[PDB]
Protein backbone atom coordinates (compact mmCIF):
# COMPACT_ATOMS: atom_id res chain seq x y z
CA UNK A 1 0.00 0.00 0.00
CA UNK A 2 2.68 2.43 1.21
CA UNK A 3 4.79 2.06 -2.69
CA UNK A 4 7.56 -0.26 -0.82
CA UNK A 5 9.35 -3.37 -1.97
CA UNK A 6 9.05 -6.94 -0.19
CA UNK A 7 12.39 -5.64 1.55
CA UNK A 8 11.18 -2.42 2.23
CA UNK A 9 13.01 0.00 0.21
CA UNK A 10 10.97 2.92 -1.07
CA UNK A 11 10.14 2.60 -5.42
CA UNK A 12 10.16 6.45 -5.75
CA UNK A 13 12.97 8.74 -5.79
CA UNK A 14 12.20 11.88 -3.19
CA UNK A 15 13.11 15.22 -3.89
CA UNK A 16 13.76 18.33 -1.57
CA UNK A 17 14.25 22.08 -3.78
CA UNK A 18 18.40 22.82 -2.84
CA UNK A 19 18.34 25.80 -0.16
CA UNK A 20 18.70 29.56 -2.47
CA UNK A 21 22.68 30.03 -2.18
CA UNK A 22 24.30 32.20 -0.10
CA UNK A 23 23.49 35.66 1.01
CA UNK A 24 25.47 38.76 0.00
CA UNK A 25 25.98 41.88 2.50
CA UNK A 26 27.11 45.23 1.95
CA UNK A 27 27.70 48.35 3.85
CA UNK A 28 27.98 52.20 3.17
CA UNK A 29 28.84 55.26 4.06
CA UNK A 30 26.48 57.96 5.76
CA UNK A 31 26.84 61.40 6.08
CA UNK A 32 24.78 63.79 7.61
CA UNK A 33 24.31 68.03 7.38
CA UNK A 34 26.74 70.15 8.24
CA UNK A 35 27.24 73.77 9.47
CA UNK A 36 29.79 76.10 9.04
CA UNK A 37 31.51 78.82 11.67
CA UNK A 38 29.85 82.39 12.21
CA UNK A 39 31.89 85.78 11.64
CA UNK A 40 31.61 88.36 14.65
CA UNK A 41 32.11 92.29 14.29
CA UNK A 42 35.63 92.89 14.58
CA UNK A 43 37.84 94.89 16.97
CA UNK A 44 39.89 98.02 15.74
CA UNK A 45 43.60 97.47 16.09
CA UNK A 46 45.84 99.66 17.43
CA UNK A 47 48.41 99.45 14.40
CA UNK A 48 48.30 99.65 11.05
CA UNK A 49 47.43 97.62 8.45
CA UNK B 1 63.02 95.08 -3.46
CA UNK B 2 59.84 95.42 -1.42
CA UNK B 3 57.89 93.57 -3.89
CA UNK B 4 60.04 90.73 -4.34
CA UNK B 5 59.92 90.25 -0.96
CA UNK B 6 56.05 90.08 -0.40
CA UNK B 7 55.82 88.40 -3.82
CA UNK B 8 58.74 85.41 -2.50
CA UNK B 9 56.97 85.04 0.08
CA UNK B 10 53.19 84.27 -1.85
CA UNK B 11 55.01 82.25 -3.62
CA UNK B 12 56.38 79.79 -1.03
CA UNK B 13 53.17 79.58 0.62
CA UNK B 14 51.91 78.49 -2.88
CA UNK B 15 54.72 75.71 -2.95
CA UNK B 16 53.10 74.80 0.06
CA UNK B 17 49.86 74.18 -1.13
CA UNK B 18 50.92 71.87 -3.74
CA UNK B 19 52.89 70.25 -1.28
CA UNK B 20 49.77 69.12 0.59
CA UNK B 21 47.53 68.37 -2.70
CA UNK B 22 50.08 65.89 -4.27
CA UNK B 23 50.33 64.05 -0.22
CA UNK B 24 46.62 63.96 0.12
CA UNK B 25 45.99 62.57 -2.99
CA UNK B 26 48.67 59.82 -2.59
CA UNK B 27 46.79 58.82 0.59
CA UNK B 28 43.68 58.65 -0.79
CA UNK B 29 44.75 56.75 -3.73
CA UNK B 30 46.46 54.03 -1.30
CA UNK B 31 43.12 53.59 0.23
CA UNK B 32 41.41 53.05 -2.89
CA UNK B 33 43.48 50.16 -3.49
CA UNK B 34 42.87 48.41 -0.29
CA UNK B 35 39.07 49.30 -0.49
CA UNK B 36 39.32 47.48 -4.21
CA UNK B 37 40.92 44.40 -2.33
CA UNK B 38 38.36 44.14 0.23
CA UNK B 39 35.84 44.18 -1.93
CA UNK B 40 37.42 41.94 -4.29
CA UNK B 41 38.25 39.37 -1.70
CA UNK B 42 34.15 39.12 -0.55
CA UNK B 43 33.53 38.30 -3.84
CA UNK B 44 36.30 35.60 -3.55
CA UNK B 45 34.84 34.45 -0.32
CA UNK B 46 30.97 33.70 -1.39
CA UNK B 47 32.29 32.05 -4.01
CA UNK B 48 34.69 30.10 -1.45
Amino acid sequence: RHNLSIDGQPLSLAIYAEPTDPKALLTSMVQASQGGSAVLPGTLSLYRF
Amino acid sequence: PVMLERTRNLVAQLTQFGTSLLSMAEHDDADELTTLLLQQGMELATQS
